[PDB]
């Protein structure tokens, strides 16, 4: 498992008429453990995730955790064909590309 | 970790007063206030009062007021609880509690109990007896002692299956109690079994053996 | 015309494959709302060798011998289609 | 000071049903409310706080609600290891700790186990005679124990005492005891113990002889 | 939600040929292929086959090629599979299953089983007998009968406590099988209790009192 | 093709034990792996994919690990809900499906209850005679069951049976059958079953006769 | 509880004397599911993706969860005379990934 | 220093209201 960091899942399209370019569709994903003190290759924790450390170190029990999650996307661009016509349509947003826990 | 720690029973004449202990570890009592409570067999649980350590102000219930007093000590992590005259209605269990509660995170830790009674008898020592009779069941009996607290095992600790052990009950300034133990018919005569007893206040143990 | 024969070859050239595991789930696209001629020539020549350096021949040579019409997206699309296409075939 | 008041006072369950508690306030409280839980022998241990959320390591089961004057704590599916007192306590001014609440499973009838032991022969060199009557593993609670002495009645210096609900079967037990001099019990021949239960027409008794 | 429900239970000559289905429910078979697994009772579980709805390109093992045949119809989403050649080695349970193992996520579904049985005997109907004797046991006994499927009952599914049914046992090509029920002293002859036997394959439903 | 070994073969606990098992390729499997459960009667349910996940409801107890060659999947605290069969699982390939893994608890010896039934009428009108004895709720495993007639050996037209080890108390059952015909059935007198085990130096003799 | 949203969560610093005191430090809790019932902008493709396939029959291994995304920093005086300037302190918003 | 110590009164509320943390 190790900690926190991205990791792979991608889909496949279909379509009953038309036929889609490109078919894969990938869309990975974060996934891991962050702890205290930080063992990851990510960039340095923010302050709220360390107090939130301290608090629960301290002996506190916490109603929400910290959670790995990604922060940042990048969009795509799909292409459909089918017979007397093509269409092309752009999506923001749509690949995660960093992790890190909050 | 946090681990709250106390004394041990105690047993007190009708007038004196007693000095309770709860020493915390692995935390630091400034933090946050330390509250103290009651619990009598069937009246249910109550309030006493609290203290703080990092100035000293207490807060007492409207009840309890002016016959018990708290104080805490930083430089090794103590609170003490002194109780002034006592009437034969004290006899309960006390505890040591740090309670906090929040929207979006909670802190309760809880001691071990330290038991309080009140009277006028005398100690005394207990009285170990045997009793012998596809299934056998024998007994051991302790009759005559005082206080409570006493401890009641079956061969040192390795038979705990099928042992029954009934609470003590008290009439004229004296206890009871009695334990029962259920083996099949090949282990007996073959082996051996004993009943032993340790009570604390006199310093006494005593193993008895059980034979036909 | 020529569109569906484009069509016809993508679907062939789709073979299924021999795992005996499912690799992956499968989900329709209904979610997530939103002057050089010679470019498109040459890139389809360039695509038609790519696959001949390795059923489908007949196909591509109808497209080929196939190779009248002003619309600005249908020559920008399909020259962004045969892009895809070339890195998709490779596997 | 505000007033709590819990209730049902008593419960039972099959092992399989859902399970609703209320415990009403007497002045608005706003959403301060805890729910705790409390077994044998034991110090309470947090299970709700605030209103709503949830200690570490309770489990989905346990549940609660409420806001303003009314608030109740319901589990899902009761299961064997949930025997216990629950109680609700307030936190808008001195801590009250509600009344309490009990909980009990049921199961299939059985039978009562009866055993008789008569005095040792130390307890004889001593100068007293007891006499001693074990039931074991039996269902439901209630019971009738009689001692008898050549053919007849005999109702002083008599000793009873329960046991609780097991938590490896749900059964009871009891303990029966008779103290006698040396000698007058030595005049009498024949001790018989009787037992009267919901499981038998006819009493179930079990007799010695001290002749042989 | 997902659903996968088979047909029932099948006896069948050592020669011809046998065709299980599997339908699906709550979904759609053409996202994932569908797998046929088999069981014996002793020698584990194995594969035979997995096919594709959407394309029709199926997969078979390297032992089971040419004595199975797997088909799949999207228009009501069900699986067929044609079993041919038995030669008496066949009889097991069959399992329907969808199978999805990734980094991220996976899915994985069973049926409920097929039992296939292949023998030469000839289906008859059972013989239902009763057994009468602080405690009372009381038996229902079925024999003679083919062939495996029967269910057996006591009072119609309202006495489930202290009840045990023994695994059937074959020989010389016929069944048997047992039932016993302990109850208490004070419910019998107080109260009726009856055995109730239903077989399917003939259609035939008996019920028996026990009487002293 | 890839052969997985399981070992070990046979598991025994005491209901507080860890437990570790371990499943090793023939040849390099990436990891590509996944442990199941399944209990008697029912179809198998993944617990553990892609070597170390963990499906959707699985508690913290089971876990698992390895890569390469080596795979392993240990239990930390075992309960008494956890009687099943264990396999692991390869995908790289055709799957397969190793070979499995039983499981058994711990406990205090007993002894068992004996029951005899002799004929029924209507069974008598039949044609046949048919004895039962019933053995129920003992420990451990082994039973020696033997038949007597008129005080002599008996061992042709013997059934036997067995149960599964019960998930309420975790004990065993068996069921013993004796097949005559009317008239031999009615030339002899006396008949008797007993049973020997190892809780006990002496054999429990259950016996009847047919005059009275 | 509700669904995701911002509540408060507060701690004393004491150690010289600090002003302020009481630091503030919000938190976000609760739950977002499908549709959506919130009072924050919308989901991204992302989180819907993620509960289309949670909703088919799949079983994730991280479903979404309720977190923060915006911070302002905070400025602290200790007496004795010193300041400290330190951002990404205080949570402002909220929204599940 | 002083006067900001003194008007640092304690409260007299009878459960804590919050946990308290070293500025390290």
């Amino acid at each position: 498992d190790g900690p926190c960091a991205l990791r792979e899942l991608s889909v496949d399209l279909r379509a009953e008429r038309s036929v889609l370019i490109p078919e894969t569709y990938q869309a990975n994903n974060c996934q891991g453990v962050c702890g205290w003190p930080q063992s990851d290759r990510n960039p340095r924790y923010g302050n709220h995730v360390v107090l939130l450390l301290k608090m629960q170190a301290r002996g506190a029990a916490l109603a929400r955790p910290p959670c790995c999650v990604p922060t940042a996307y990048a969009g795509k661009l799909l292409i459909s064909l089918s017979e007397e016509r093509i269409s092309a349509h752009h999506v923001p947003n749509m690949v995660a590309t960093e992790c890190g826990c909050r | 970790e946090v681990q709250l720690q106390q004394s041990g029973a105690e047993l007190v004449k009708p007038g004196a007063s007693v000095k309770l202990s709860c020493t915390a570890s692995g935390f630091n009592i400034k933090d946050t206030y330390m509250h103290w409570v009651k619990q009598r067999p069937e009246q249910g649980l109550e309030w006493i009062g609290r203290i703080d350590p990092a100035n000293g102000n207490t807060i007492y219930a409207s009840k309890f007021q002016g016959k018990a007093t708290i104080t805490a000590d930083t430089s090794s992590n103590t609170a003490y609880m002194q109780l002034s005259s006592l009437t034969s209605g004290d006899t309960a269990v006390y505890y040591c509690a740090l309670f906090i509660t929040t929207a979006t995170y909670a802190m309760d830790y809880w001691g071990q109990g330290t038991s309080v009674t009140v009277s006028s008898a005398k100690t005394t020592a207990p009285s170990v007896y045997p009793l012998a009779p596809s299934s056998v069941t024998l007994g051991c009996l302790v009759k005559g002692y005082f206080p409570e607290p006493v401890t009641l095992t079956w061969n040192s600790g390795s038979l705990s299956s099928g042992v029954h052990t009934f609470p003590a009950v008290l009439q004229s300034d004296l206890y009871t109690l009695s334990s029962s133990v259920t083996v099949t018919s090949s282990t007996w005569p073959s082996q051996s079994i004993t009943c032993n007893v340790a009570h604390p206040a006199s310093s006494t143990k005593v193993d008895k053996k059980i034979e036909p | 015309p020529f569109l569906e024969t484009l069509t016809r070859l993508v679907r062939a050239l789709r073979v299924p494959p021999a795992r005996a595991s499912a690799p992956r789930l499968a989900l329709d696209p209904d979610a997530l709302a939103g002057a050089l001629a010679r470019r498109v020539a040459a890139e389809l020549q360039a695509a038609a060798a790519e696959l001949r350096s390795l059923a489908t021949a007949p196909l591509l040579a109808r497209l080929l011998a196939l190779c009248g019409l002003g619309d600005p997206l249908r020559a920008l699309l399909l020259l962004k289609a045969l892009q895809g296409l070339r890195v998709e075939w490779r596997g | 000071s505000i007033v709590m008041t819990q209730t049902p006072k008593f419960l039972l369950v099959s092992a399989g049903d859902r399970v609703t508690i209320t415990c009403k306030a007497s002045q608005s409280v706003s959403n301060d409310v805890a729910w705790y839980q409390q077994k044998p022998g034991q110090s309470p241990k947090l299970l709700i706080y605030y209103a709503s959320n949830r200690y570490t390591g309770v489990p989905d089961r346990f549940t609660g609600s409420g806001y303003g004057t009314d608030f109740t704590f319901t589990i899902s599916t009761v299961q064997a290891e949930d025997l216990a007192v629950y109680f609700c306590q307030q936190d808008y001014s001195s801590l009250t700790f509600g009344a309490g609440t009990k909980l009990e499973l049921k199961r299939a009838d059985a039978a009562p186990t009866v055993s008789i032991f008569p005095p040792s022969s130390e307890q004889l060199t001593s100068g007293g005679a007891s006499v001693v009557c074990f039931l074991n593993n039996f269902y439901p609670k209630d019971i009738n124990v009689k001692w008898k002495i050549d053919g007849s009645e005999r109702q002083n210096g008599v000793l009873n005492s329960w046991t609780d609900q097991d938590s490896k079967d749900s059964t009871y037990s009891m303990s029966s005891t008779l103290t006698l001099t040396k000698d007058e019990y030595e005049r009498h021949n024949s001790y018989t113990c009787e037992a009267t239960h919901k499981t038998s027409t006819s009493p179930i008794v079990k007799s010695f002889n001290r002749n042989e």
